[PDB]
């Protein structure tokens, strides 16, 4: 919103906003872009984004087309759960019911994924991503 | 007569022979010719074999059919003392044939199928684990009810005052009597309807003979079948009905979990139809028509369930609020559009299938369903199934920017209207395609392309009481192309067109309705006319009709103009060519003897809807820059002409102004050229000749 854009420069729209307000995907914090050419110059710390002590990282950032923080999180989520499994058990020989059941399993896990659960088997996905990642390297 | 019986030669030749025959009728006399006619060749053949099915434009020719019906049953029973099997039915809107909504709720709006559905479930609530009926339901469905109706005629108005004496339903009665099948009275926006189409062809189980009657608008309710606007309050509302479904999300997993886990398995196995087969007596969800989309083999979010469902439509919804911010004018194709979906969220190609299944769904988990919440959603299962397919013919188009405040307005284009018409060739024979309002009628040979045999009208007789003159030069022919403009170029032009409007009018002082291709023309002059001598000595009182007509307002105005006549005084009926209420109730020296004409009828140009439609048929038929500004011109001009021919009893003069009529053709062309003060004395003439020699060809 217009009331807060920056955690320095949250109105700027009295003062000409003519800069763009960043979005750290490991923060999920509207910083705009001349408070943050100070950050990831002196050092990769954490942004005091209502006092947030997640550690900002250096460049890595997007443009947001305002999908709040929950549509726009699971939407890399979900982009980064359909390449490591692909099209497996899916379109392979036309399958329809194991192609969804093989679906289901996969938006169960990223729905688990994008509500946290209590970070068990997310892990436990984390492991099966890593056995996605491995399986498509032999 | 011997006029009337050459058409019902030709629809005794045709109900035999031919599957769709396009006959053109005389105004004001082509009525009872094909009532008659289509019941004697039932009685030809057998009559239990195909009943009669009627499909008006307007609720008054629903109202015009049941009384025709009426003296084709005295007619029956005089002429012949024998009660035979009655049949008619009176199928009209849902507000007007009610009992309940008129006595608690004291609404007359489309919200009568809600307190339907309120009862109709809370019956059903009331006969399995428990508000209860209403005043009076699970009697509607006896076999006596089924008996009312072949042995006496209750339609309509028969039959409203038959479910208050009896004390029944008039809902139940007349949704068990289409699967009777009687001669059913129904209008334009119930063929093509993607929400009661569906229900009505499972019901009637076709093998009948469908009534077009004036079949002259059939374009036009092809496009109004479908272009839905989105002017961006409906995303307040989707947003809003997102933020819904998470609580209801969050409320079916909290304790009756087993409700929502039951349907899972049975979406995951019985789909849509086994949910669509159980559910019965319930509120219908929506769909593109399912006669006409045909589609099966379905899967619940690829087997995932609900909560699942309404973060893809969380994920679809915020797209369509991406995809409405945006500059002003572009154009969208629907299969690019679906492409820079998946490029943001693959969902597939098929969300129509998504979204009827849900919305199913949703009404038998939620009970207390939010009337906005629910019909929001809707808007967007309707948007959704579109997208999903029927591209062929569809184009997506938005709004520019028009302060810009009003610019997020996005809109689709409906595909070919052949489309429509398509499936009423192969349920039906012997489909009568009837109108009194074509000159001529070569266009439906050309637009919607389907094999069909071309009559004429061969009734022209008497020219002596069928006044057909136009006005040319208006004392100096400078307000004949003044108002060809769509801008109000010249206002003293106008104010010098409308005080020839005074001195028209005060030569015939009885009965005038004056048409208008455009509200701006009745607002321009309506500021400062500086003329009211005939509306305190001619007219008197004024009958303007708005842009925003009323429903009251316009039956307000109807009833005073027929008060005027009546006594001596005349009114004048300034209405819109263009506007609502097409009338077509005259036959009497009530209505407007002299009709006045303002130019020509034009069209709404510069919008994108026309520019949309115009690339579609100069692919089509190649009638780019003609028939959109002469085909279009005719029907608004021959709505006009259709309330002067009230017969051959009745007379009727009808002017028509500019110079660009002569290039089109009208009903019975016999015109004559003049003046407008030239015909000042030639109307005299004819409201005096008329008055003498009505009693000399008798
Ligand atoms: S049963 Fe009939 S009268 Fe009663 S609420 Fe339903 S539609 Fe209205
Ligand atoms: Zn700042
Ligand atoms: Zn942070």
């Amino acid at each position: 919103e217009n009331k807060d854009m920056c955690p320095i420069c949250k109105t700027d729209r009295y003062l000409s906003p003519d800069v763009k307000f960043l979005v750290n995907p490991e923060c999920y914090h509207r910083i705009c872009e001349s408070c943050v050419d100070r950050i990831f110059s002196l050092g990769p710390a954490q942004c005091p984004y209502k006092g947030c002590d997640k550690i900002l990282r250096k460049n890595k950032f997007k443009t947001q087309i305002f999908d709040d923080v929950e549509v726009e999180k699971e939407v890399d989520i979900r982009k980064r759960v359909f390449n490591v499994f692909n099209k497996t058990i899916d379109d392979f020989n036309g399958d329809l019911v194991e192609y969804n059941k093989y679906l289901e399993e996969v938006e169960d896990i990223i729905y688990k994924l994008d509500h946290g659960i209590d970070v068990a088997k997310t892990e436990e996905k984390l492991r099966t991503y890593e056995e996605l990642n491995k399986q498509l390297i032999m | 007569y011997p006029e009337q019986y050459n058409y019902m030669c030709d629809i005794k030749k045709t109900l035999d022979v031919g599957g769709n025959s396009i006959l053109e009728m005389p105004s004001g006399t082509g009525k009872t010719v094909s009532l008659l006619s289509l019941t004697i060749a039932y009685q030809m053949h057998y009559p239990e074999h195909r009943k009669i099915i009627y499909c008006s434009r307007t609720m008054s020719e629903i109202e015009k059919a049941l009384v025709e019906l009426e003296n084709l049953m005295d007619y029956r029973t005089k002429e012949l003392g024998y009660q035979e099997d009655f049949r008619g039915l009176g199928l009209t809107s849902r507000k007007n044939l009610c009992l309940h909504p008129e006595v608690s709720k004291e609404r007359k709006g489309t919200v009568v199928d809600e307190k339907c559905r309120r009862m109709t479930n809370g019956q059903a609530k009331r006969k399995l684990e428990e508000v209860e009926l209403c005043e009076y339901h699970e009697n509607l469905y006896n076999i006596e009810v089924e008996d009312y109706l072949p042995k006496g005629v209750f339609s309509f108005e028969k039959l409203l005052k038959y479910c208050e004496e009896k004390t029944l339903c008039p809902y139940f009665i007349v949704r068990r009597m289409i699967s009777l099948c009687n001669i059913i009275i129904y209008s334009y926006h119930y063929l093509l309807d993607p929400k009661i189409a569906e229900r009505v062809s499972n019901e009637v189980s076709k093998d009948s003979i469908v009534i077009f009657d004036e079949a002259h608008n059939i374009d036009n309710v092809c496009i109004e079948s479908l272009s839905l606007d989105l002017t961006t309050d409906a995303l307040r509302r989707a947003t809003r009905g997102a933020n819904a479904l998470d609580e209801r999300i969050s409320e079916v997993r909290k304790v009756d979990s087993q409700k929502l886990q039951d349907e899972y398995e049975k979406l995951v196995q019985g789909l849509x139809x086994x949910x669509x087969x159980x559910x019965x007596x319930x509120x219908x969800x929506x769909x593109x028509x399912x006669x006409x989309x045909x589609x099966x083999x379905x899967x619940x979010x690829x087997x995932x369930r609900a909560e699942h469902f309404v973060s893809f439509l969380k994920r679809l919804i915020e797209y369509l609020k991406t995809r409405m911010k945006v500059l002003h004018v572009i154009s969208e194709t629907p299969k690019s559009f679906l492409q820079h979906l998946k490029q943001l969220t693959f969902i597939e190609r098929k969300p129509l299938r998504f979204c009827s299944e849900r919305l199913s769904l949703l009404v038998r988990t939620l009970e207390v369903t939010e009337v906005e919440d629910f019909t929001a959603l809707k808007d967007i299962a309707t948007f959704a199934t579109l997208i999903s397919t029927y591209e062929e013919g569809f184009l997506l188009i938005i709004e520019p920017y028009e302060i810009a405040v009003p610019n997020p307005i996005m809109r689709f284009t409906c595909l070919d209207a052949s489309i429509a018409i398509k499936p009423v060739f192969e349920r039906f024979s012997s489909v009568i395609i009837t109108s009194g309002t074509i000159s001529p009628l070569d266009m439906y040979p050309r637009m919607l392309n389907f094999k069909t045999v071309l009559q004429k009208s061969y009734a022209m007789t008497l020219a002596k009481k069928s006044f057909l003159p136009m006005i040319i030069t208006k004392g100096s022919d400078q307000v004949a192309i003044s108002s060809r403009f769509e801008i109000r170029n010249d206002p003293s032009i106008v104010r010098n067109y409308g005080s020839m409007l005074v001195e028209f009018a005060k030569i015939t002082p009885d009965g005038m309705v004056v048409f208008f291709p455009s509200y701006l023309y009745m607002e321009s002059i309506v500021s400062m006319w500086q003329t009211m001598g005939i509306l305190d000595e001619v007219w008197k009182h004024k009958l303007i009709l708005v842009e925003t007509p009323d429903a009251q307002e316009t039956s307000l105005a109807l009833e005073t103009y027929r008060k005027a006549c009546s006594n001596g005084r005349g009114a004048i009926l300034l209405s819109v060519a263009r506007g609502k209420v097409s009338e077509g109730i005259d036959f009497d020296h009530q209505y407007g003897r002299t009709v006045l004409m303002i130019g020509i009828p034009f069209q709404y140009t510069e919008s994108r809807i026309l520019k949309a439609r115009l690339e579609f048929m100069r692919e089509n038929y190649r009638i780019r820059e003609n028939d959109f500004l002469s085909f279009d011109a005719m029907r608004h001009a021959a709505q006009c002409l259709g309330r002067v021919l009230r017969g051959k009893d009745d007379y009727g003069v009808m002017v028509l102004a500019d110079r660009r009529f002569s290039r089109k053709r009208s009903q019975l062309p016999k015109w004559i050229a003049q003046g407008l003060s030239d015909a000042d004395l030639n109307l005299s003439t004819d409201m005096a000749i008329s008055n003498t020699k009505q009693f000399l060809r008798t």
